[PDB]
């Protein structure tokens, strides 16, 4: 039991002891709902890769319908700048393909992108593989025009981890190695309902803290089918902060005496995009 | 595995 009360402020106080010194933070939708990206909760084929290779047309209409207006990182994803920058970021494992997280400023090596990434798209014959960047996916899908490789014809794919497809090699390399050593588990905007991203919780050690933040508790074992247990007689380890993100991150800056700090970080920031 | 549900 290393926190010493199971609330925010026990996990402010914990992570300012000595003992914190690695941070895995892993987030889905909730953390960027509030920047215009929607969290999306027969039809769910439509993000299934057997039907995307029979027709992909329909994922490229949607792609446009859903395309953000702008690519603004939230609160929360400045509060994953802040630990990197403090030198306390382990790793950000992202379900999100929005790539918000390396605008905030994280860099390859901090992130794991568990579902891919629209940053970057490839032809997707085995033998060619051209890669093209955002700016030329995003007219491709803006001009209502399937994209075609310019160099062998062939469909242009962004990276992301379709449904049914296997998750990129690198997330299980860095899983291997990251919950050997993490000291804090920070859980932010996910339900926990995608596998095998959901599974990541039961990996690290028992006596690592867990935080979610998010609008309801989740990552709980069912009662049916390394759970979650926040609210137990032998509950030790794991808080729910049930809320927004954005909030959340918030309170826990405040305790920790950030607050300052990240207000700062993501009004210039904000500028400074609303200024390109 | 794959990407699940
Ligand atoms: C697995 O969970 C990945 C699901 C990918 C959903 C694709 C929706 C397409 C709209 C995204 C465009 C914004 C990215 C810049
Ligand atoms: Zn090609």
């Amino acid at each position: 039991r290393l926190l010493d009360e199971l609330t925010l402020e026990g996990v402010a106080r914990y992570m300012q002891s000595e003992r914190c010194r690695r941070v895995i933070c892993l987030v889905g939708a909730g953390i960027s709902t509030s920047a215009g990206i929607p969290d999306f909760r027969y039809p769910e084929a439509i993000f299934e890769i057997s039907y995307f290779k029979k027709h992909p047309e329909p994922f490229f209409a949607l792609a446009k319908e859903l395309y953000p207006g702008q690519f603004k990182p939230t609160i929360c994803h400045y509060f994953m700048r802040l630990l990197k920058d403090k030198g306390l970021l382990l790793r950000c494992y992202t379900q999100n393909i929005d790539t918000l997280e390396r605008i905030a400023g994280l860099e390859q090596e901090d992130l794991v992108e568990a579902h891919g990434t629209f940053y970057t798209s490839h032809c997707v014959s085995a033998s060619c593989r051209h890669e093209y960047p955002l700016s030329w996916m995003k007219e491709k899908i803006f001009s209502e025009v399937t994209p075609k490789c310019e160099d062998c014809q062939s469909l242009v794919k962004p990276d992301i981890v379709f449904f049914g497809e296997s998750l990129p090699a690198r997330f299980f390399s860095c899983m291997q190695s990251d919950f050997l050593k993490v000291d804090l588990l920070l859980v932010m905007g996910t339900s926990l309902q995608v596998q095998p991203f959901a599974s990541l919780i039961s990996k690290a050690p028992l006596s690592t803290p867990r935080l979610l933040i998010n609008k309801e508790k989740a990552g709980q074992s069912d009662p049916f089918l390394g759970g979650m247990d926040f609210d137990s007689k032998k509950a030790y380890r794991d808080v729910a902060w049930l809320g927004e993100c954005d909030q959340g991150c918030l309170a826990l800056a405040e305790l920790l005496g950030w607050k300052k700090e990240l207000e700062d970080l993501v009004r210039r920031e904000h500028a400074s995009i609303d200024a390109q | 595995g794959a990407k699940r549900h």
